[PDB]
């Protein structure tokens, strides 16, 4: 049982800064593709981001709506996945889920990984 | 009483309207997921290999013998004179001449004739059938209809006499053979015209039967001097020969995209023929006059346009706030949905001039579609073509 | 001597692996054929097997003996009791390590078998064995006489020319004989010297040496015992499992490689050449199939290359410029006309 | 962006029956489809990955089959613990798009 | 065995035992084309304009 | 192969020629000493 | 196949009449081939199962310490593979039909 | 299909269409399906030298 706990959500002064965190335990952390997803009212699940492992450079691919605003910065000193959201809009609010991405086929170097695990989820309230 | 006609094809949503005074149009959305053709099949016979039964020799020593016509399949009996057989413990007789050997050979069927046997068939008077997700006013029930006319369904008010099919086509000929889960088409001989060499060297009316017809050109022959054996020269088995000389059955050779199956015999998804319908819709499922919202101004906008098989089009409208019924009169735009914002459609027209229609009235929509990107696809056309 | 090329194989051990037609159904045979190679010319082929060669049951140097595994324990037999056939019988030439040099003819499949006391061990793999003749005349069994041409053949040498296969750990190997039922418990009985891992259903244990009884386990269909050797190394087979950590513990030199040399190819009969005006009539009487390779020595050579296998009569034309003729492995023969 | 369609959107049924679901794709994704599941106010759950490999923890009455642009999700036996919204995932080319969902309900 | 047809009235069926490396240039209309190759599943292709 | 009993596995890259990798789930394999894993489902296999 | 000379049951032996008298051979010593060797699976009654390849005949043979009893017959043994791929020997892997 | 700069290199371009497959239930094997050796085919049917 991989363990994942979302933290740091609540109410915000919109158009600004905010942080969420996922305090993981249950897998080899520094060799783990991890990702985020968000669920909206009336709209399904959007992928937000995927971070890569130390054997690739801790790179982070993002989504369209979030380039330059959302940034992932993990650290191996503490098993914890950060997301420092910036310049909050009115649709960015959604129930976030930290996830682990197990790679299941590596075809010619570039690998492909689904979303295995999930957190309990946390509510981000962007309003005024 | 709404009347209409549909293309027989899987995965093709057909969306129609009933325009009558007082009340509003109704979107009737149908989505046939399986279109099947089960025929009437009478078993004629079955056939497998054969096993040349050679009952043992009677060797008469310094005397004679006479045959006896025991009624067995392809029975053949014959008396040979002048034999001098050896055995392991020496010869069998002291009269070189005046001995006799009575041979008797017959043709019983293989002991494996329960698993490796082709069963022949006469076919006729096809019966077609369908599984529909009929929708008449948010009723996405699923059900089954035998398209024969007087085979009504009755779920809510409306009755639907789907039937007939507009062609009597079958991929299945009158004469059919079943073997190895595969249904070949073959002009097998009837029960008695089984020529030697081919399908019909053995004919049994059924599998657990006791009556067998065998014509295998069976001809006994003399035994060699100093040997006890009943030889022969028969036509080879036509079952193994049919197997060595067959075309692939119908799953690989049938037209109209038929998918043939064998428990029971059917040909599904045969993309051919128009299926008529007839809808006797009551007056309880219509309400407009002030119930469906009206008097809006959301005329038309187009966003993406591509004349492709899939729903290559995105058009948007800028607007009470109730559910309307959308439909294009013509074939230049096949709307995905049938009720409502934006729409999604498919077209073969380079410059569409489709008038989108709301339950209130109709609005004009014009654009210019691009070509599609990849020019082989794995889905059939969701739209019919038009001259220009 | 022959000791310096076993300084890595001694640290190995043979293994058991699946094959599909053993003697009755699919089985974990000990003569599994991981690979077969017949790129050489004259029937010589190379079999990479699970069994070892040139060693004994413990590692010590023995000459011509094969060394296999049987349900945990290494056993041995000589080589003259092993037989392998493709379609005709082969003839084992030599063995070294995981590898075996044989002289097999052409076939669809290759079968390898032997008999110890009363059983008949056998393994058949669908690896096409290719007889690849040398030259222009296409033979099936090489000749008593002819001419020596170049050839590449799988050599009898076991030296290190530079090829290598891997050698890493084996995975933990399961053994249901270790586990039994003592009426009420599950009894784990490892062999003396090595340890056993027990996975039941919960516990994961590492028994050194003790006939241990486990409660909380009624039947032995629940528990699984894995043998822990972790001492001898193996090829990266696709039919053994893989241990955890590193799994790369050395290299092993591939013997019996493709070496250049000389091989006798047959000469055909000398054809009968009848001269005519701008004409050569060749009466060609072969013995085996033979190529006919001819050209004109001008800008447009009109190259002819035909396989011939029956008595032929071929009439060709010869200009003032010339004409070359090659029947089989005979040398070139040139001709010119004159007025 | 590979706009999917998670069709149908209402395929209710009764116990013991069989049901299917489709997540069709524009571009040709080889086998990298993942059918997921979601419940009221809880997190999702990986059901099938690579379209043919059932996740460890999922009862066998679910099953996968498909390739390219067309896929399936066959429930051989719909017991009443399956009141849920089922999704579909694409992980061959970013963005990692999902279908909207299908709201499998029961009564 | 290469086993090909069309999904129209005239399937124009081909049954060809390929044993060597071959190349085959078929035609594919708006109505259909089928492709069965050895023991694989059937593939089915259509053409858009 | 790396067979994990009643758990899971993750592939890993090894930049070799035409390096295919695939993880598998639902295997109940045999060695000479009987079955390897015991959980019917939840087994795993890696093919590289 | 599957009995003794006295009628009591026994697993993998064949009984046969030599010049009046029944004998026994264990089935691990009774060979047969078509083109290349076969592999006896099982035997029961008169009938014998085998795992033989394709060929133009069958020769089955045994010995008793000085003799070589063989019997060869020109009955055709066919290898009729499954599916649209034509094999003469099955693969280590594939699909099921 | 196999391209190596020199015989003593470390890198090699390999496009053989190696496609792994599902293993048979009750067996430990790494099945594959790929294209055969183009070198061998060339070695069969090449123009005479």
């Amino acid at each position: 049982e991989v363990q994942l706990v979302e933290s740091g959500a609540g109410l915000v002064q919109p158009g600004g800064s905010l942080r969420l965190s996922c305090a993981a335990s249950g897998f080899t952390f520094s060799d783990s593709w991890m990702s985020w997803v968000r669920q909206s009212p009336g709209k399904g699940l959007e992928w937000v981001g995927r971070i890569k492992g130390k054997p690739d450079g801790e790179t982070a691919a993002y989504a369209a709506s979030v380039k330059g605003r959302f940034s992932i910065s993990r650290d191996d000193s503490k098993n914890t996945l950060y997301l420092q959201m910036n310049s909050l809009k009115t649709e960015d609010t959604a129930v976030y889920y930290c996830t682990r991405d197990d790679r299941t086929s590596c075809r010619r170097g570039v690998c492909y990984a689904a979303f295995h695990s999930w957190g309990q989820g946390v509510l981000v309230t962007v309003s005024s | 009483e709404h009347a209409t006609t549909m293309p027989s094809q899987a995965g093709i949503s057909y969306n129609t309207i009933v325009n009558r005074a007082g009340y509003a149009p109704l979107p009737i959305s149908i989505t046939p997921t399986k279109i099947k053709l089960i025929p009437t099949v009478n078993l004629e016979y079955v056939t497998c290999h054969y096993k040349t039964g050679m009952d043992s020799p009677a060797i008469k020593c310094c005397g004679s013998q006479e045959c006896t016509p025991t009624y067995r399949p392809d029975e053949q009996c014959k008396v040979f004179t002048g034999v001098y057989p050896f055995m392991w413990g020496g010869a069998y007789c002291f009269c070189d001449t005046e001995n006799t050997q009575v041979s008797k050979a017959y043709v019983m069927k293989s002991d494996d004739c329960l698993a490796d046997h082709a069963e022949a068939y006469k076919a006729h008077t096809a019966s077609v059938q369908a599984f529909l997700n009929i929708t008449v006013g948010e009723h996405s029930i699923v059900t089954t209809v035998y398209v024969n006319g007087e085979t009504p369904v009755n779920f809510n008010g409306v009755k639907i006499t789907a039937g007939p099919l507009s062609t009597a086509w079958t991929p299945f000929d009158r004469k059919i053979v079943q073997y190895a889960g595969e249904i070949y088409n073959y002009d097998f001989p009837e029960y008695g015209a089984g020529q030697p060499g081919a399908f019909g060297d053995i004919q049994s009316r059924t599998v657990s039967s006791s009556d067998l017809y065998a014509n295998t050109n069976l001809v006994l022959q003399r035994p060699k001097a100093g040997a006890i054996h009943v030889p022969y020269t028969q036509a080879p088995s036509g079952f193994e020969q049919w197997k060595k000389d067959k075309a692939p059955s119908l799953k690989f050779t049938a037209p109209f995209g038929c998918e043939i199956y064998t428990n029971p015999i059917r040909a599904e998804n045969c993309a051919v023929g128009s299926i008529p319908l007839a809808f006797d819709i009551p007056d309880a499922l219509f309400t407009r006059v002030s119930e469906t919202p009206t008097l809006s101004a959301a005329e038309c906008t187009l966003n993406e346009c591509v004349y492709s098989s899939d729903f290559g089009g995105i058009a948007t409208v800028k607007y009470k706030s109730g559910k309307c019924a959308v439909h294009v009169p013509s074939g230049t735009a096949t709307l995905k949905e049938a009720a409502v914002a934006t729409i999604h459609f498919s077209t073969a027209n380079i410059h569409p001039e489709f008038r989108l229609q709301i339950c209130t009235s109709y609005v004009t929509c014009k654009g210019d579609c691009h070509p599609p990107k990849d020019h082989i696809v794995t889905h059939p056309q969701y739209h019919a073509q038009t001259f220009t | 001597s022959t000791e310096e090329l076993f300084n890595e194989y001694k640290l190995t051990r043979p293994y058991m692996a699946r094959c599909i037609r053993c003697a009755v159904g699919s089985c974990h045979s000990p003569i599994a054929i991981e690979a077969v190679k017949s790129d050489g010319h004259d029937g010589y082929v190379r079999l990479q097997t699970s069994s070892q060669y040139g060693l004994d049951s413990s590692g010590n140097l023995k000459g011509r003996t094969m060394r296999y595994d049987m349900h945990g324990t290494i056993k041995e037999i000589p080589l003259h009791q092993v037989s392998l056939y493709t379609s005709r019988p082969c003839h084992i030439v030599d063995g070294h390590g995981y590898f075996l040099l044989a002289r097999c003819p052409a076939g669809d499949s290759i079968t390898m078998e032997f008999k110890k006391d009363s059983v008949r061990h056998s393994c058949s793999v669908p690896y096409e064995v290719k007889f690849n003749p040398v030259g222009r005349e296409l033979y099936t069994h090489p000749p008593e006489h002819g001419v020596e041409q170049a050839c590449q053949v799988y050599a009898h040498d076991a030296q290190n020319r530079g090829a290598y296969v891997e050698m890493h750990l084996p995975g933990s190997e399961v053994d249901s004989s270790l586990v039994s039922l003592s009426g009420s418990s599950v009894t784990v009985t490892p062999p003396d010297g090595t340890s056993a891992l027990v996975e039941c259903e919960t516990k994961i244990s590492e028994t050194i040496n003790k006939t241990k009884q486990f409660s909380q386990c009624t039947k032995k269909e629940q528990c699984r015992a894995y043998r822990l050797q972790n001492d001898k190394w193996v090829y990266n087979s696709d039919k053994l499992p893989k241990a955890a950590g590193a799994t790369l513990k050395g290299k092993l030199h591939v013997p019996f490689l493709l070496a250049d040399g000389k091989c006798t190819v047959p000469l055909a009969p000398e054809p009968m050449i009848t001269f005519g005006f701008r004409s050569v009539s060749l009466k060609l009487h072969p013995k085996n199939p033979t190529y006919l390779i001819t050209r004109q020595l001008a800008d447009e050579p009109h190259y002819t290359h035909e396989l011939i296998s029956e008595p032929a009569v071929r009439n060709f034309t010869v200009t003032e410029k010339g004409w070359e003729f090659v029947w089989g492995n005979h040398p070139p023969k040139r001709f010119w006309a004159q007025e | 962006d590979i706009q999917m369609t998670q069709s149908p959107s209402s395929l209710s049924a009764s116990a013991g029956d069989r049901v299917t679901l489709t997540c069709r794709a524009s571009q040709a994704i080889s086998f990298y489809l993942a059918w997921y599941q979601q419940k009221p106010g809880k997190a999702p759950k990986r059901l099938i990955y690579d379209a043919s490999e059932l996740q460890g923890g999922v009862p066998s009455r679910f099953s996968g089959s498909g390739s390219g642009t067309d896929f399936t999700l066959s429930i051989n036996s719909l017991q009443p613990e399956d009141s849920a919204t089922y999704f579909c995932l694409q992980y061959d080319s970013p963005p990692f798009t999902f279908g909207p969902g299908t709201k499998v309900e029961i009564k």
